DNA sequence: ATCTGACACGTGCCTGGAGACTAGGGAGTAATCCCCTTGGCGGTTAAAACGCGGGGGAGAATCCGTACGTGCGTTTAAGCGGTGCTAGAGCTGTC
DNA sequence: GACAGCTCTAGCACCGCTTAAACGCACGTACGGATTCTCCCCCGCGTTTTAACCGCCAAGGGGATTACTCCCTAGTCTCCAGGCACGTGTCAGAT
């Protein structure tokens, strides 16, 4: 019961809950999606992209550059053994 | 790989085959390495086009768009984070040569 | 590499040792765009005649091929280094392909 | 896509660091594919009798995909976000 | 693999690790082969149980049945065709020892 | 191998060269059930106490484990023969596992 | 030092995003039947661990032919760029 | 969803020109293959300890099953403002 803001502002999340619910509901997995699953999915994406952005920013700062590029995002992934296992099968742009 | 190359078709140039080994960190390359390299690039493009063409046939189109390749990429259970938008080609992009 | 405004980071002719460090710093693809389009239309000619290929589709097709080929060769280098040798041969690449598909 | 949400996170963490436009599109495609893997994991872990996805389904799906230290810290952040949302409805 | 085996917990007997090699067709096995083989099975069992526990926990049960492991098996994109039934282990089966 | 019914190929301190020929003719699992049940309950006890394991779930857990373990050891044998060696060492199995996860 | 053109910024908007009943279904709870799991005990006894000569595989050292790094020049074609054409995507509107 | 028709973004082609880049060739040196020798450790066989597995037993814990109750979420209507495209300044970074 707080009408001053959106779903992301109510949960204090920067990832939009409405877009994360659209991914979950329109994935063709199930007929019904609860309200709590939408907030939980947005928080899971938000925490670990904060992990990637923290490692990419430190990698970019160590390279004396103020703009995060593709190579800085790539170099941050294999520098963390736990992060690399999630997206090891992904194509990191050549 | 071994016999996926056929005489009569355009193939990857020999110096481009050696540059693939340099990006993998290989310090020395054999002279017979150009044959499995040319086969594997030819095999992966044959696999990618074949999946993408039947994605085009079902949608009743005649041009392979970026959505048909993307659906062909996820059909092999291979996630692709390189999605070329209209802003591609800017500076040091991953889609350039 | 030959595309305008690309981060090639290579300066003309280089030795083999300097080519490894230069290619680990660049981000551009290493197969020319014209010969990749020629191959892309040629294989599609065997299934569907007169099929146009979009420029956005060509970039995504080349990126997938580059990442899959480099991943195979990095695996092919491991077999070469496991056999106490420093020269990648044709048998090493075929062994690396067979160890994942077959 | 998650372009604006991921840009606002970078301002909170590193106030003096910007992001390439091409890098922002790749980070957005990570977010979509991370959403797809968790949601597909949550559908798999559901029993055949049940048909809806609750918060407990996404919590256990994040634990399976994320190993060791990341998985334990995931559940703490997800639960704290749900309890904050459950009191400010 | 190398450090996934720990003292204090039960492991595979030494002879059964050599039997796993002979099923693969190996003729000669080194003396320090038991440690990686014990590590891989203990890793694969830890992977399978961890997925199976959360499927059981979400269904509010207390016993890991065949449906929980089946959801655990294909969550790792591994198709399984040896699904046991009530007639399993009859004369010579894929489930006997 | 020690259960009732059938599935055993050959016993009696049978030699190593004959063991490869015999093990390709049998169909039963080669890990004891009691030691596997003790193993399976021990992994669960570290994370959740008082977990019962079904008898049908035990059989299908063991079938997946050996099929993944034998598949790894077959890949480890290829690298051993690629290095012109006939004896599987510790480094060959570590290389075989590294080539697919890493 | 000097471009440059890609990113940050300002504006229009319309379609995504949020709020308020409704009710019907699916989730949760509780009692009850009994199926299947744990524990184990006598005995087996086949398999597992342990120990001891003995030979075959791996490692080390030496030698060398030949296959690959490497300058150097010649040769071929990939790409800017600009142009022009038009085949064919996108969207609308039935039925 | 198939079909028709109008609109217009974009893919093909080509010529000029450039020029970075690929191919070929001669010189030479490092390296994998061949050979011999030696070490050491693993297969083969005998013995002994030990624990996996039969049958068969029993108690009972919790999986199915059914019935009741009620939490909430797809659906429909209404309202609104926030992110996205278009266009433009200007400074992060390559040279």
């Amino acid at each position: 019961e707080s009408k001053e803001g959106s779903r992301s502002s109510k949960a204090k999340l920067q990832i939009s809950v409405a877009r994360s619910e659209r991914l979950l509901r329109e994935h063709g997995g199930c007929s019904r999606v609860s309200e709590g699953a939408a907030v939980a999915l947005a928080a899971a994406i938000e925490y670990f992209m904060g992990e990637v952005l923290e490692l990419a920013g430190n990698a970019a700062r160590d390279s004396k550059k103020v703009r995060i590029s593709v190579k800085h995002i790539t170099l941050a992934i294999q520098n963390d053994a736990a992060l690399f296992a999630v997206v090891g099968k992904g194509v990191f742009s050549g | 790989l071994a016999d996926h190359v056929s005489v009569g078709e355009t193939q990857i140039p020999k110096a481009s085959t050696q540059h693939l080994l340099r990006k993998a960190g290989s310090l020395s390359a054999a002279g017979d390495t150009e044959v499995p390299i040319r086969g594997f690039v030819h095999m992966k493009l044959h696999k990618l086009v074949q999946k993408s063409l039947l994605a085009m046939q079902l949608a009743k189109r005649k041009t392979i768009m970026k959505s048909d390749v993307k659906k062909a990429a996820e059909l092999m259970h291979l996630p692709v984070f390189a999605i070329p938008t209209k802003d591609s080609g800017a500076k040091g992009s991953v889609f350039l040569s | 590499c030959r595309q305008k405004g690309a981060g090639s980071a290579g300066t003309g002719s280089e030795t083999n040792s300097q080519e490894v460090r230069s290619q680990m710093r660049s981000t551009c693809l290493i197969i020319p765009k014209e010969r990749f389009r020629t191959m892309a239309k040629e294989i599609s000619k065997k299934e569907g005649h007169d099929v146009h290929i979009a420029e956005a589709a060509l970039d995504m097709l080349q990126v997938i091929v580059e990442s899959c080929t480099v991943r195979l060769l990095e695996k092919a280098l491991v077999i070469t280094y496991s056999g106490k040798r420093t020269r990648v041969t044709s048998k090493d690449i075929e062994t690396a392909f067979m160890l994942e598909h077959g | 896509n998650f372009r604006l949400g991921l840009r606002n996170m970078l301002a909170q963490i590193h106030p003096d660091i910007s992001v390439q436009t091409e890098a922002l599109s790749e980070l957005s495609n990570i977010a979509v594919f991370l959403g797809k893997k968790i949601s597909h994991g949550a559908v798999t872990l559901l029993p055949e009798g049940t048909k809806t996805i609750k918060s407990s389904a996404v919590l256990l799906a994040a634990g399976d995909l994320y190993g060791k230290d990341l998985g334990r810290h995931a559940v703490g952040e997800m639960t704290k976000a749900v309890t904050r949302y459950g009191s400010a409805k």
